[PDB]
């Protein structure tokens, strides 16, 4: 990345991020039905479209459960996200998960991130990802844990959204080479679970205590396994002031350059 | 006449303060023109001091005044021109206005000028001290406002009333800007302050309005000081009291113009004296260049100079004027070129080598900047710039007499008095920022300099050299001269002024927009010289009054603030409608043209590049563009922000964009032109950013304002959110500051070290606790908060902010402002916004601030509220609140419909000998009588009946005890009401329709024991109270008169939500208990207000659901017409200073002829009110409308009072209400208000319940008030806002009755809410347990906790906390959850009771009550309290612990505290007989000793503190029989 004018020419276009979100289309695709069914709040993604940016891959980590009385649709009230550092077709994040005092009722679902680009399949990357996480954490079963891929396609917002497969979890946990063709990679690890938009219900945001979400900007900054707090509070913009330091305290201007022009109106207070 | 619209652009004079109006010149006496090769000179000689006249003498001072005299250190005898005005200057308060030349010393006139007001203000024993007056000296410059600060800081102290700079934030400079006395500043400053409502406070506490400058009403923005000449005028008019104004203003004609503008005295008032009052005779060489050539005047000019200085170097001192910084000190070192070019000769301003101080000259020669190059010669220069004492040690180094030639700025000379034997403008050429190119500069700068071209000491005939155009030549002739008028430059400015004037509240129509133009100085102005102002004599001789030319030239500006949006007025009419933007343009000093383009192109998403943008979009320097040369470091500008300003190319709006985000981070550039525009776009910033992020967060846009005031606080701040707020605290290292930052050692993980750890990050440990320092500095906190939903629609949510870092008044200051924002699930839809304030007093100490946030019909996770420090970027905490556990209330099912009843008539009752109290009053019945009539009066069973107060349950209930009565002629009803004035005011009416018709006795019972015990059951309708049929019936099984009653009302039933409910619902349960033992039922009435959960009271009653009749408040007797005002300004002091206007206006736009009732939350502030109500329509010059009879037959009730507002105020026909006021005054009040002679009453806020007199519009006027417990003040009641609000009532002959209430932007959405909507009412037994469980238990009703546990299962609690789960702190719906919330009940209270050792728990089965909780019942006591006695009283004590004991109970607990009232109960106890230890005047306790040991002395007291001394001995000896107990 530029990181210079490619940096502005993709901020520039963030500046405008917020219109995309009110045009979407949801992949509508073969269902088994046995599968969880899962809601989403379009508030979460009227957020989550907004502070993204266009190249770098940004991700969260869902959180809600299941209505009384009703297991089989699931309910999703919460979307964190995490410290990282986002290639621009994988992200990539810390292990250790989030848990909190709203976190204590809800189990993760699995995890969303941004796409600027298309393809209608999963990525071996996400597939691998995921069963990497789950790996290690058990808090995500095989039959719950989902990833939604959100690309950013003229004039409209599209999230497509897979499960994977006993199977995908064999050749993820198993991966050890990402490339963007592995061997071994094909259909036979993912599958797309059901997902609806939802006018029913408003959830929350999450955020690092110490941080914000985007350390794009810092990838010396991140861990692999640095530890987090978490808090409730608004994520700042990918292009923040604030995770945008060097470029604002890029400063080596010195105090004589006042005493120039030195005639000192003010005529106001 | 029909409006016609104007063009008034052309209409304008550019080139304000050098328009130069008047065409042709006077010349002085000696001057001559001089003619040379392409330049003219003007030789101009001096002026001449006035002849001596005879016994013409000069003051000392020591012939002023002997008081004034202090202060006066420095001074021997007055000045000639302050000894000829200060007789009149101090004797009165006739205004000034003062004519004369710079050299004078006018500071010194109005320095007279003011010792009148201190001698206004005087006391023997008692100094000039400042909480008497204020007044304010106003001049347009702020360097004059530095100097004059510490000019009158120094030489005001001697008398200790305090003068500073009015340079504060509204509210981070309110506190400490109270307690300053009179203050400096600049007019536009001053009305910056005052359109924002800072000045809401000191206005009348002003006196003294003093205009230094006064001539700048010819300047640039003239039309801030005249926009504030008029509103000082027009609002000391509108309110008939009187300021002062004392102006001293340069030598030129329109003094008579501005003297009638001033609205001072001519005649004895004003002066004249021409330039020969100016001290140094000053012979002016007026020079111009006449040629065009620019590269070939850039050395003619130079040329000029040389010459110039040629004539100075010899024994003379030369101060040079540029309109730069660094051309101070390249002219210089030119002039070391040009003695050097001469060969040295003309150089050595000496007589020698040795001679004039070259030892010094040397010795002095390594400086700060470069001026050493030329310093070791003899060429000096001046600015601010080079360092901090650089100009301090040039200008005191001049006046040594070693600095025999300087070239400086204009602020140098604006400075301290630096007086120069000749001085010299150079060129008189400005660049603008704000017109964006060449200038001819400003007018006061011209007279500043001019006085210091020859002193009153150092120089004698001053030498005035002005370099300039020999175009603007001649007008430099009129300036040198007093030719010119003060003009007004209105025309311009209108459109703004007139938005703002409505905005406030200074135009109501265009009728008061003419009234605007009536008294400014433009329409003065043409009222002399309409020919002179577009106006000609034919027009104006055809229309005298120039009120057609205030229809034209208002009009238009009306129309283009309606073509922007930011007015809304009615061309019929004449009268507007202000907005949100509107008000930001006003509060900001914003134009309303590039203030409604923003708000068009700003959108929701909008990114921060687009908040940049449409900052760029400022169309104040709409004159900004593209520098040729300068493109190149334009781009460079383009290349080192992170947020690009590619979107556009190297354009107009690309120098906005770039020089904004490069002087953000804090660049530098080496061209002038570029530097000024950076300087000049970001110090506007302020005001865009200000109204941008107003109207943003007025509007709603949650992420956007965020994104806004992020922006804003890279403003302010100077620097952007990825560097840290650390660099905010400046006596830090930036080496220290960017070593925490290589490695970012969080914001969040930094107190998580010790200042060993701490240091441990950058490796700097003689720096660590200093960083610790700073971080424990930034303002942090901390919350914690509790949300219980009320309906599905409703969930109340408390907020306790509490600071987890200190405070210090060095770093936080005298206050903290942090904003919280509630919001919904993505952050962009913004429920709503707190501005809280940690006090100077209230550091580290807990904040609570509820809120009731929607939710409605809602499935959805959580929500937030951000906490974060206005000031303070980078500086935030967050709220969560998740809604996974959180469940819905049930919804309640829709109301028995109203049916369609014919109106009954008082023949509906056959018993005419009944009726006979009741065929007088009214014909026909209402709504709810008509219906349910079947369901009370023929029928016996309980009932319960929802209707709005002002309905009429009275009948209701009525019936049912004329029934009761009519079965058995001595069967009694218990009517009982949760208010002891209210039910007083039953007693009153009932008493009189009953006994003296019905034969029964009615009565209404006491506190006293044997008293009830004899009256009681010997009457047939008996009156009680909460707590009066608690204390008593908790006797019940040997209470047998009250066990022989027939029925039971319960009227006002849903105050058992609210506080002081519980007891009254627990004698409704006891009582119903009580029934089912007594084997004959007593009907139970249930009458309250429209209900929600209605069926939870009838379950509660066990009524009939058929026949219990449940209405909204939509089905009332007689409608609301309500209207709701909303409150942006959080500080109650400006809010109630703009409260009372608009009251007016409300009033006669709803019912000009009708009564008012005018609820003010003061006994102290009704007086106000309807006195400021008085006064504002005396501005609706009509007075006492409120007044429909004569003066001298209301006089009878005029003999009979003391208070002497009253006199005026009900003379007048508005009166106010309060407490101390005379028992006959209060009837004889009600009596005028109510035969409407006096159509108004201004109420306090405790009166409206036991008010019988209802008026015809209520009006609830802030409706929260102030308790000392948090020392701060609480919003109202449901039902009191219902209250106050339909004591409106007019059902006999008016069609509607109304409602209105002006309340704060907070509580504006649950007022309006939860004002028609229906109200409910749930559990507070639950909260308050140990009351009825000590009591039955001794009563031997709770003897087990299975009989606990049945008395919980017959409550109220029992339906509300399974109805409503949110509040039960319980989430379970079933059952068992019932089960698991009845077990903690019951083992919980009688757990409490025996922890206390209050009773006996036996065998853990169980429970009866022992000594203690024993007399604590009987004595109707606390157990807490009961607690605090048996644990501190002792043996050993007297009277001394008998005091603080008996105070020491909690049957006083629920006490006020007044305003400022901790002075009181201190510097009472000072002198009162018992003090106290490190104690608290805001403490109930000792408050509460206080007064009765003030009153077993029997001292002199208030009624205001002996209302609350008999209460207190209301529950005194009570506690002190139970003490000897």
């Amino acid at each position: 990345f530029s990181s210079k004018t490619e940096w502005r020419v993709r901020a520039i276009s963030a500046a405008n991020l917020h219109l995309r979100t009110n045009h979407i289309y949801v992949s509508s695709d073969d269902i088994k039905e046995t599968g969880y069914t899962y809601i989403l709040p379009k508030n979460v993604l009227k957020k989550f479209i907004c502070i993204s940016d266009l190249r770098a891959q940004i991700a969260g980590y869902l959180y809600g459960v299941s209505p009384p009385d009703n297991p089989q649709v699931k309910e999703i009230r919460c979307i964190v996200m995490v410290p990282q550092w986002g290639t621009h077709q994988t992200v990539h994040l810390p292990g250790q998960l989030p848990q909190h005092e709203y976190l204590k009722e809800m189990e993760p679902l699995g995890w969303i991130h941004t796409q600027p680009n298309e393809s209608p399949q999963l990525s071996p990357q996400d597939v691998t990802t995921h069963a990497k996480i789950m790996a290690d954490n058990p808090s995500w079963d095989g039959e719950k844990t989902i990833i939604i891929t959100c690309s950013f396609t003229p004039g409209s917002c599209t999230l497509t959204a897979y499960k994977l497969t006993p199977s995908g979890y064999e050749w993820g946990r198993q991966n050890t080479d990402k490339g963007n063709n592995p061997k071994g990679y094909l259909p036979s690890h993912y599958e797309r679970v059901q997902m609806l938009l939802s006018d029913r219900f408003l959830g929350f945001f999450m955020v690092p205590a110490q941080s914000s979400w985007n350390y794009n900007f810092m990838g010396v900054r991140h861990d692999p396994n640095m530890k987090y707090e978490l808090q409730l509070a608004n994520p700042k913009e990918f292009y923040h002031e604030v995770h945008r330091p060097s470029h604002f305290l890029n400063f080596a201007l010195l105090q004589e350059g006042e005493v120039y022009s030195a005639d000192r109106e003010d005529l106001y207070a | 006449a029909p409006r016609q619209v104007l063009d008034l652009e052309d209409l304008v004079f550019t080139q304000g303060s050098h328009f130069m109006a008047n065409k042709r010149c006077q010349l002085p006496d000696g001057s001559f023109r001089r003619q040379r090769k392409g330049y003219e000179e003007v030789h101009v000689p001096a002026l001449k001091p006035k002849p001596f006249g005879s016994e013409e003498q000069l003051l000392p001072v020591e012939k002023l005044p002997k008081y004034a005299q202090a202060g006066f250190e420095g001074f021997k005898t007055l000045n000639r021109i302050q000894s000829k005005l200060y007789r009149a200057a101090l004797e009165t308060d006739e205004n000034l206005l003062l004519c004369a030349p710079t050299g004078a010393g006018k500071t010194n006139v109005a320095l007279m000028c003011m010792l009148r007001e201190i001698g206004k203000h005087i006391n023997m024993d008692g100094t000039i001290n400042v909480d008497d007056f204020k007044i304010i000296y106003i001049a347009p410059m702020r360097s004059l406002v530095q100097e004059m600060v510490g000019s009158f800081g120094k030489r005001l102290a001697t008398y200790g009333i305090t003068v500073a700079e009015l340079t504060g934030d509204h509210q981070l400079c309110k506190e400490e800007i109270s307690a300053t006395q009179i203050i400096v500043c600049t007019p536009e400053k001053w009305d910056i302050i005052t359109r924002k409502g800072g000045e809401r406070t000191y206005t009348q506490l002003v006196r003294l309005i003093i205009l230094d400058e006064i001539h700048l009403l010819h300047d640039d923005r003239g039309p801030v000081l005249e926009a504030l000449v008029a509103r000082a005028i027009r609002n000391i008019e509108m309110t008939q009291e009187d300021v002062r104004l004392i102006g001293l203003s340069a030598t030129l004609p329109n003094y008579e113009d501005v003297a009638t503008f001033l609205r001072v005295d001519p005649a004895k008032g004003l002066f004249y004296f021409d330039n020969s009052f100016r001290p140094v005779p000053l012979e002016q060489t007026y020079v111009g260049i006449t040629e065009k050539k620019a590269i070939k005047r850039f050395q003619i000019m130079n040329e000029i100079v040389y010459e110039k200085i040629m004539e100075h170097a010899g024994k003379n001192q030369v101060l040079v004027f540029v309109h730069s910084r660094k051309e101070t000190g390249k002219t210089a070192r030119a002039i070391r070129d040009m003695c050097l070019e001469k060969d040295t000769l003309g150089l050595f301003l000496r007589e020698g080598s040795a001679s004039t101080e070259v030892l010094r000259t040397e010795a002095e020669q390594c400086k700060n900047l470069e001026l050493k190059d030329l310093l070791p010669y003899g060429f000096a220069i001046h600015h601010a710039g080079m360092t901090r004492v650089d100009r301090t040690l040039v200008e005191d180094l001049f006046a040594d007499k070693h600095i025999q030639v300087l070239v400086s700025t204009a602020t140098l000379a604006w400075g301290v008095n630096l007086p120069a034997h000749t001085v010299i403008i150079k060129g008189t050429q400005v660049y603008s920022p704000e017109k964006g190119r060449w200038t001819e500069l400003g007018a006061l700068d011209i007279l500043q300099m001019l006085g210091r071209a020859g002193r009153p000491q150092y120089d004698t005939k001053g030498e005035g050299i002005l370099i300039t155009s020999h175009g603007e030549l001649q007008y430099y002739l009129s300036l040198l001269n007093q030719q010119l008028p003060i003009e007004s430059q209105m025309v311009s400015k209108l459109p703004d002024m007139l938005n703002a004037e409505i905005v406030l509240g200074n135009v109501q129509n265009a009728k008061d927009a003419v009234n605007w133009l009536g008294y400014a100085y433009l329409y003065i102005r043409m009222l002399r010289s309409p020919t002179l102002y577009g106006i000609s004599h034919d027009d104006l001789k055809g229309d005298p009054l120039l009120d057609q030319r205030r229809l034209d030239l208002v009009h238009t500006a009306a129309l283009m603030l309606d073509k922007n949006n930011l007015v809304k007025y009615d061309k019929k009419t004449g009268n507007f409608q202000v907005t949100e933007l509107g008000r930001i343009a006003s509060h900001y000093y914003i134009t309303n043209d590039t203030v409604q383009t923003y708000n068009q192109l700003l959108k929701p998403t909008l990114s921060e590049i687009e908040l940049f943008r449409v900052f760029s979009l400022s169309s104040e320097f709409k004159n900004i563009t593209v520098r040729e040369e300068e493109k190149l470091e334009l781009q460079k500008l383009l290349e080192r922000v992170p947020i690009p300003v590619k979107e556009s190319i190297e354009e107009p709006s690309a120098k906005i964009n770039v020089l904004l985000q490069a002087f953000i981070s804090q660049l530098k550039l080496e061209g002038f032109a570029l530097m000024a525009d950076m300087v000049y776009v970001t110090q506007s910033a302020g005001r865009l950013m200000r109204a941008i992020f107003e109207i943003v967060l007025n509007r709603g846009w949650a992420q956007l304002t965020d994104k806004t005031l992020n922006l804003c606080k890279m403003i302010d701040k100077r620097m952007w959110q990825s560097m840290c707020p650390l660099r905010q605290f400046r006596k830090l290292p930036e080496e220290v500051v960017k070593k925490i930052e290589k490695k970012n050692f969080p914001f969040e993980r930094l107190y998580d070290l010790n200042h060993n750890e701490i240091g441990e990050l950058i490796r700097m440990p003689k720096m660590g606790k200093t960083i610790h320092k700073y971080v424990h500095l930034f303002p942090k906190l901390e919350l914690s908060v509790h949300l219980q939903p009320i309906t599905r629609s409703t969930l109340k949510v408390e907020l306790t902010i509490t600071p987890d870092f200190q405070w210090d008044e060095k770093v936080h200051g005298s206050s903290e402002a942090f904003w919280i924002l509630v919001e919904d699930v993505d952050s962009e839809v913004i429920l709503h916004h707190e501005y809280f304030l940690l006090k100077a007093k209230y550091a580290q100490d807990e904040h609570l601030i509820t809120f009731f946030v929607p939710v409605f019909e809602p499935l959805p996770p959580q929500y937030f509220i951000r906490v974060v420090s206005d000031r303070w970027l980078s500086c935030e905490t967050q709220l969560p609140v998740s809604f996974r556990h959180l469940i819905l209330p049930e919804k309640y099912p829709p109301p028995t419909e109203l049916l369609d009843l014919q109106p009954l008539p008082v023949s509906a009752l056959r018993n005419s000998a009944f009726e006979s109290l009741y065929q007088d009053k009214f014909p026909f019945f209402n709504p709810i009588q008509t219906q349910v009539f079947n369901t009370v009066y023929n029928s016996d069973d309980n009932v319960f009946v929802g209707a709005p107060t002002g309905s009429g349950k009275t009948i209701c209930a009525e019936f049912a005890i004329l029934r009761m009565l009519l079965q058995s002629s001595e069967g009694r009803c218990v009517y009982i009401t949760p208010m002891e004035a209210l039910a007083e005011q039953v007693y009153m009416d009932w008493y009189e329709k009953f006994q003296d018709r019905l034969n029964k006795k009615v009565v209404l019972l006491t506190g006293e024991t044997s008293t009830d015990l004899k009256l009681l059951g010997k009457g047939n309708i008996i009156i009680s109270t909460p707590e009066k049929w608690d204390i008593l019936s908790r006797r019940w099984k040997q209470r047998k008169n009250v066990q022989n009653i027939n029925l039971f009302v319960v009227d006002e039933v849903h105050l058992i939500g609210g506080e002081n409910g519980p007891v009254l619902e627990v004698i409704c349960s006891r009582m119903r208990y009580i029934s089912s033992q007594i084997e004959r039922p007593i009907r139970i009435v249930a009458l309250s207000s429209s209900l929600s959960n209605a069926k939870d009271v009838a379950h509660w009653l066990g009524c009939s659901a058929t026949s219990t009749f449940n209405f909204h408040p939509n089905v009332r007797p007689v409608p609301l017409e309500l209207h709701i005002q909303g409150f942006n300004i959080s500080h109650t002091q400006t809010r109630l200073l703009s409260m009372a206007k608009p009251v007016y206006h409300a009033i006669t736009k709803h019912s000009p002829k009708k009564p008012v009732i005018v609820f003010v939350p003061s006994r102290k502030q009704t007086r106000l009110t309807a006195i400021d109500i008085l006064t504002t329509c005396a501005a609706d010059i009509q007075r006492q409308r409120f007044l429909h009879c004569t003066e001298k037959d209301l006089i009878p009730y005029l003999e009979k009072l003391s208070d002497s507002t009253l006199k005026e105020t009900l003379l007048n026909g508005v009166g106010y209400l309060h407490e101390g006021l005379s028992p006959m005054e209060r009837r004889l009040v009600e009596q005028l208000f109510s035969s409407g002679a006096i159509q108004v009453v201004v109420a306090s806020r405790s009166l409206c319940w036991g008010m019988n007199v209802a008026a015809h519009l209520v009006i609830i006027m802030d409706t929260q008030y102030y308790n000392g417990k948090i020392h701060a003040y609480v919003d109202y009641p449901i039902y009191d806002v219902l209250q106050m609000v339909g004591h409106a009532n007019r059902p006999l002959q008016d069609d509607e009755g109304r409602c209105v209430i002006m309340c704060q932007g907070s509580k504006k959405d649950f007022f309006k809410k939860f004002l028609y909507e229906p109200l409910p009412v749930e559990s507070h037994l639950d909260h308050c347990m140990h009351d009825h469980f000590n009591a039955e238990i001794v009563t031997k009703t709770i003897e087990n906790k299975q009989d606990a546990v049945d008395y919980l299962t017959w409550t109220f609690l029992y339906r509300r906390m399974t109805q409503n789960p949110n509040y039960y702190n319980l989430q379970g719906i079933s059952h068992r959850h019932l089960s698991d919330h009845l077990s903690e009940l019951v083992e919980q209270t009688l757990s409490d009771l025996e922890q206390s050792k209050c009773i006996s728990i036996e065998d853990e089965m169980d429970v009866a009550p022992l000594n203690l909780g024993m007399i604590a019942a009987y004595y109707y006591i606390n157990y807490t309290t009961i607690e605090l006695f048996s644990m501190s009283l002792n043996a050993k004590t007297k009277v001394r612990g008998l005091i603080e004991i008996i105070s020491n109970a909690a049957e006083y607990e629920n006490i006020p505290i007044r305003h400022h009232e901790d002075n009181l109960l201190r510097q009472l106890a000072q002198k009162v007989p018992h003090k106290l230890n490190n104690p608290k005047f805001n403490d109930p306790h000792v408050k509460t000793n206080l007064l009765l040991q003030a009153h077993l002395s029997r001292m002199q007291l208030s009624a205001e503190l002996q209302s609350d001394t008999e209460e207190i001995l209301s529950k005194a000896i009570r506690l002190i029989q139970a003490c000897v107990d």
